[PDB]
């Protein structure tokens, strides 16, 4: 339950899902590029970007401004666990083949 | 003098911009472009007309078993030794001279010919160095002479002049981690990654050929001749390259250091010989808060080294007047410059 | 000349902070054939 | 300048302001000052400061602007032959201002043959990224190579 | 060498003109308050803006 | 509103030093000279 | 004497006259304290109207502050770090001067 | 050896008294250098 | 376009993924799985002990690209970092010599250890099952056997070339008894650390510790890892005969193949070509040929230092990302 | 001074190969690239350092303090 992972940025977001900017400390384009592809194929998702402010320090902004219907964090949760399902499917296929050689 | 370093001409990592090269970690980590920097500080030891030598005495060792940190920079000899990190503030030679050494000797002495004002010289600088070698030896006049050499290796930190040996004279830009900047097929990752815009206006295609020749020679397994109106010509390399599978144009696809997709234009990249220069930043970066003042003009001292202060020239100064800033002059040319109060007399002002 | 500096230069900073990644991500470079004249023109100039 | 502290060791500015200094980087050694008394601070920053001096007087012209990369980079995104999709534009508009902003998406440059947006748009948002963006602009002129 | 002379020319070119300012009359004056020009450029308008 | 606005906000306001900006301004960077 | 013609017997009207001679470069041209010097390197993600000043000079590059009111709850702390780490101070000057 | 130091040319272990002379013994050659300390020393490679 | 990147002489085309239902009036391929689970597949090229190669299919750029990234950087590994010396006289400066050691690979299974705290000091730092340390000391000995001159400086001088095999190890309490079947071994036991000659000696012990590759390449278990993005050459018209036999000499040897003059030039296989694209330089092959590479398909291979089996590398690498996302969701976001 | 154990790009272990290379050049003189090619060097950045890196330590051991 570490209170430092990501933070809702009140500066960027307005209200009610829609725009939400979540700066992930201690992470990189691995999770960003990996995740955006997942996120955008959730129907409600509209603008899911990310960037580092600068490689000169480790901080990672991720960005979702979407429609009404569901809520910002709900996307990141949903498609995030979807990215978990990715991981399982990956090891599912891969380790199957390799143990079967 | 230099490295043979692989590069990809590209504007990647907009930290690049103008002439400013940019590098690869897990390469600098792998030993790319590293420099042992050696210096020496001699201290002459001469006898003084009082006939008392200038002495090396040292090794205090209070505290029950250790010499104080400031004085912990040695061993029982009383002088610097091999293989020690020395942080600035320490003693890399302890030189004790008699404070009466310059006095007028008389046809008498009794017991103490000591009276030493000891002036050991202190390593000063931002970053630890090493004493790996020292010399006690004599000059011609038969006097003790000590010479030590201090060294520190410099990982090529941000802001180092890197010549491309073809005329490209540039600073190392913001050091990339690893993944960022491309990799391509066999996964070969460029080391230096350099802006194209230098080539059009500086208008030098010689390097642009040199890269071709480089990717060639390795692939045939040769060094590559070139010389004025001579050396290996270009066309031959084409076949030389294509047979082994690289585009004769000397270009290839790469893949996004970040995104991991195809790069939207073929990139010209390969081997080029680079080199590292003097004017290492760590030498050059210079700053003060309140530094010494010179007795005659009572104000900051001259340039780098001794200590700081920087130059507002007239031609430099007056630029502020175009903005007409009253106080910026005062704080700048007065309150922070020479802080003084004259006392005068209304009647007959003096 | 319209909206004043603070938002003006802001438009710049978002400009650059765009390009410095985008230029890089897409990629741009030179290549020999761009400098190299391809057959053709060398005959024209060669006469000229 | 408002000074921001960062690691390593050197002076680092935003390249668009190079042209006043005509700094080629390379060996160039700047001269860094901090003031001491207060009134000189508000003086320098709020008068002599960058944004105020954004135009250079003699020409009555904005000396500071993008050079080199940022120009040619723009020329690629600006270029007519380009396009962008929902993803590509998204991550761009992100990378344009690293986060921190609400946005709005103008209708797609094209339609039933998929959907896209062109550079002219995605750059248009660079000027007016949002609703609440007070930067309503009309402009026209010749560039060079016309 | 041209940059040499040019720099010098900026020094001197300043000097004779080194102090000239605009007063609240829209009348540019020197310092000791002899008047150099009445309405600046017949305009009074900053070439900058 | 725009025109006369800018025109009014375009003026020398007192205290800005012209001579200096002119100083800075000039120098940089058949037979006749 | 000497008399191999030592050149610069001159000490005075000189020391007041040209170049490093005071009344231009050592007086109107004063070499001023509280400064710093380094080479450059580009930072685009840094906004315009900044300069990245490296922490290592910030440690020695200081600014005068008169504490007031609002200041303590920052400044009372800013001491507890001390000169070593960056978000801190070094010199203190009391009200009793 | 754990004694003090070495020649320049002759290159042999040699000690010295306090305030005696720098000339080596094995060789008449004057200059000489100092052996590396038997004391421990530490880096971190990275 | 149909997972095939446009390949041209002056440019390349058709890049970003483009499978998601953002950009299409017909909105399809919206996430799910099953379509993907049952759709996604994989192949294996071959394996080594120290190197792996295989084939991947039906996924995007990103997650694979991440796998490369987290591979070359984030996967933890154990290597020498901190260095101890008992003197040294040798010619290499002890700095460089140090920088040489930890930069060598070491074959030992990670996860046999833990991470080390940054905080706790001194002896607390390097402890038992959380730590390794090795030592080497050799003094060169002039061999009384000197059959000739200018022979190898071993026939001159015994053990004048220090190798990785020369690197020995000190086990410790519970540190010894656990690795009995898996003693530490230094990658390639033959590597030149230093050269020297008699009267010269080096004594050292440096700590091999777990680390993360992104921070230093000496922590990379992976010499290199890359997905060569699979090309697909598409052919047009019979175009047979002599210049068709030339048409393969245009490309690398395996490439296409010549069945018969009438049976023209048939593709043997893809993936044997560097996409070096000079069917586009001669231009008379142009309209009868086109080029392509496939987004959905990945040539992939991994050069691993030899520490562990590279199949373990990639296999772990994903699970690290699983650990990452799983770890992340469970943490609530502050407001 | 001695061949870096890993290259500046791949960082594949070079160290073993130098000796085996140099011997493979002296014993059985053979074409450079091909040597490396049948020594197992493919990547050219990996390759440059075997085609390059003049050894300075052997030319140093001429000079040594101890002799
Ligand atoms: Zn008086
Ligand atoms: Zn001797
Ligand atoms: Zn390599």
């Amino acid at each position: 339950p570490d209170r430092e992972k990501i933070k809702l940025l009140t500066q960027a977001t307005s209200e009610d899902g829609t725009s939400a900017s979540f700066q992930i400390v201690e992470e990189d384009h691995t999770l960003g590029n990996a995740l955006r592809y997942v996120i955008m194929k959730n129907p409600d998702v509209e603008f899911c970007g990310y960037s580092i402010p600068h490689p000169s320090e480790n901080l990672l902004n991720i960005r979702i401004q979407t429609y009404g219907e569901t809520t910002a964090v709900d996307a990141l949760q949903k498609g995030l666990k979807d990215l978990m399902d990715l991981c399982d499917v990956v090891e599912s296929k891969f380790t199957e083949k390799i143990k079967s050689m | 003098a230099g490295q043979n370093a692989t590069v990809a001409v590209m504007s990647y990592s907009g930290y690049d911009i103008e002439d400013a090269l940019v590098l690869n970690k897990s390469s600098i980590d792998r030993g790319f472009g590293r420099c042992e920097t050696r210096r020496k500080t001699t201290t002459v030891l001469k006898r003084y007309a009082n006939h008392t030598q200038d002495i090396i005495g040292g090794m205090r060792v209070d505290e029950n078993g250790d010499p104080i940190w400031q004085h912990q920079s040695l061993g029982p000899d009383g002088l610097g030794e091999v293989g020690m990190k020395v942080q600035s503030g320490q003693i890399y030679i302890n030189k004790s001279v008699p404070t009466n050494s310059a006095d007028a000797p008389n046809p008498n002495n009794v017991n103490v010919q000591t009276q030493y004002r000891e002036a050991p010289v202190i390593y000063r600088g931002p970053e630890p160095s090493h004493i790996d070698q020292v010399m006690m030896s004599v000059s011609d006049n038969d006097q003790a002479l000590i010479k030590v050499l201090l060294r520190q290796n410099r990982r090529p930190e941000l802001g180092d002049k890197f010549s491309s040996r073809h005329g490209q004279k540039g600073v190392c830009g913001i050091i990339v981690k690893q993944e960022d900047m491309p990799f391509n097929d066999q996964g070969i990752v460029p080391d230096i990654i350099m802006n194209p815009h230098g080539f059009p206006s500086r208008m030098t295609v010689g390097k642009m050929i040199e890269l071709i020749s480089g990717k060639a020679g390795v692939l045939n397994g040769t060094l590559e001749y070139g010389t004025c109106f001579g050396g290996s010509k270009l066309e031959d390399m084409s076949k030389i390259l294509v047979d082994q599978g690289f585009n004769y144009s000397g270009k290839d696809m790469l893949y996004s250091g970040i995104t991991g997709e195809c790069l939207q234009a073929y990139i010209f990249f390969g081997p080029i010989y680079y080199q590292k220069l003097k004017h290492m930043v760590l030498d050059k970066m210079h700053a003060r808060a309140r530094g010494p003042r010179a007795v005659l003009t009572r104000q900051p001292t001259e340039g780098r080294s001794r200590d700081g202060g920087l130059r507002l020239g007239e031609m430099e100064r007056d630029c502020v007047i175009a903005y007409g800033a009253s106080q910026l002059l005062l704080e700048r040319l007065m309150i922070s410059s020479d802080a003084f109060e004259v006392d005068v007399c209304d009647k007959c002002g003096l | 000349r319209d909206y004043g500096p603070q938002e003006a230069a802001n438009a710049m900073n978002r400009m650059a902070k765009l390009c410095a990644r985008f230029l890089g991500n897409r990629g741009f470079s030179i290549g020999i054939n761009d400098v190299t004249p391809a057959d053709d023109l060398k005959q024209k100039k060669e006469e000229l | 300048h408002y000074a921001k502290i960062r690691p390593w060791r050197t002076f680092r500015l935003n390249e668009c302001v190079c042209t006043p200094y005509n700094a080629d980087f390379d060996g160039d050694e700047m001269n860094l000052h901090v003031p001491q008394t207060e009134e000189a601070r508000a003086e320098a920053i709020n008068l002599m400061g960058v944004k105020n001096n954004l135009l250079t007087p003699k020409s009555g012209e904005p000396i500071i602007a993008a050079t080199q990369d940022f120009i040619t980079g723009s020329y690629l995104i600006s270029h007519k032959d380009s396009f962008y999709d929902r993803a590509t534009l998204t991550q761009l508009l992100s990378m344009m201002s690293d986060g921190i902003e609400h946005f709005d998406i103008p209708p797609p440059a094209i339609m039933k043959p998929y959907y896209l947006w062109t550079g002219k748009q995605v750059f248009s948002l660079l000027i007016k990224p949002n609703h609440n963006s007070p930067v309503v602009i009309n402009l026209d002129a010749k560039n060079k190579v016309f | 060498v041209k940059t040499a002379e040019t720099g010098y020319m900026s020094r001197r070119l300043m000097k004779s003109l080194e102090d000239l300012s605009c007063q609240y009359d829209n009348t540019v004056r020197t310092s000791a308050n002899g008047i150099v020009q009445f309405t600046y450029g017949g305009d009074g308008l900053d070439p900058l803006e | 509103e725009i025109a006369l606005f800018k025109y009014r906000k375009a003026r020398l306001e007192p205290g800005t030093a012209i001579g200096a900006i002119g100083a800075q301004s000039i120098g940089e960077p058949m037979n006749v000279t | 004497n000497g008399g191999g013609k030592v050149k610069p017997i001159r000490g005075f009207c000189q020391r007041l006259k040209g170049k490093q001679g005071r009344f231009r470069g050592n007086l109107s041209g004063k070499r001023v304290d509280f400064s710093g010097r380094t080479v450059i390197s580009p930072d685009p993600n840094l906004s315009i109207d900044e300069v990245a000043v490296p922490d290592r000079v910030a440690k020695v590059l200081t600014y005068p502050e008169k504490v007031t009111r609002y200041n303590r709850h920052k400044l009372q702390e800013l001491i507890v770090n001390g000169p070593n780490v960056h978000p801190g101070a070094n010199y203190l000057l009391k009200r009793n001067e | 050896a754990t004694l003090k130091y070495i020649c320049a040319e002759c290159s042999s272990k040699l000690s010295l008294s306090r305030t005696d002379a720098v000339r080596c013994k094995d060789c008449g050659h004057r200059i000489l250098l100092k052996a590396r300390t038997k004391r421990l020393v530490q880096f971190e490679a990275r | 376009m149909s997972n095939i990147v446009g390949i041209e002489y002056n440019r390349v085309t058709n890049t970003t993924s483009t499978d998601f239902p953002g950009f299409s009036k017909d909105a399809e391929n919206e996430w799910n799985v099953e379509k993907f689970k049952k759709d996604f597949e994989v192949n294996i090229s071959s394996l080594d002990a120290r190197e792996a190669n295989f084939d991947l299919i039906n996924i995007d750029t990103s997650i694979a690209n991440a796998f490369r990234r987290i591979m070359i950087s984030e996967v933890p590994s154990v290597a020498a970092e901190y260095v101890y010396f008992f003197n040294n006289t040798s010619v290499i400066q002890d700095e460089v010599l140090a920088h040489r050691i930890g930069l060598v690979p070491l074959k030992v299974d990670p996860d046999m250890l833990t991470w080390v705290d940054s905080n706790l000091p001194d002896d607390e730092k390097f402890t038992d099952e959380n730590t390794i340390v090795l030592s080497l000391n050799v003094k060169c000995t002039r061999n009384p056997d000197a059959p000739k001159g200018s022979t190898d400086p071993k026939e001159l001088y015994n053990n004048a070339h220090v190798y990785a095999r020369d690197l020995k190890f000190e086990p410790q309490g519970r540190q010894s008894t656990t690795f009995a079947d898996c003693p530490v071994v230094p990658a390639d036991p033959d590597i030149l650390l230093a050269k020297l000659r008699p009267g010269q000696e080096i004594s050292l012990k440096a700590h091999c510790i777990l680390g993360i590759g992104g921070d230093h390449a000496k922590f990379s278990p992976v010499s290199t890892a890359s997905y060569r993005l699979l090309p697909q050459i598409n052919i047009l018209q019979p175009i047979k005969g002599e210049s068709a036999r030339r048409f393969q000499k245009c490309f690398p040897p395996g490439v296409i193949g010549i069945d018969e003059g009438s049976d023209e030039a048939y593709v043997k296989d893809a993936r044997k070509d560097t996409v070096s694209r000079e069917v586009l330089r001669y231009e008379e092959f142009a309209d009868k040929v086109k080029l392509g590479r496939v987004r959905n398909h990945f040539i992939f291979n991994v050069e691993s230092a030899g520490a562990m089996t590279p199949e373990e590398i990639f296999f772990k690498s994903v699970r690290i990302l699983k650990n990452k996302a799983e770890y992340l969701k469970n943490c609530p976001i502050t407001q | 001074m001695i061949v870096p154990v890993r290259c500046f790009s791949c960082g594949k272990v070079v160290g073993d190969k130098w000796e085996s290379y140099l011997n493979l050049l002296q014993e059985d003189e053979l074409d450079e690239g091909t040597a490396l090619s049948r020594l197992g060097l493919k990547r050219y950045c990996c390759r440059r350092m075997i085609l390059t890196h003049v050894d300075l330590i052997e030319k140093f051991l001429r000079y040594n303090p101890l002799e």
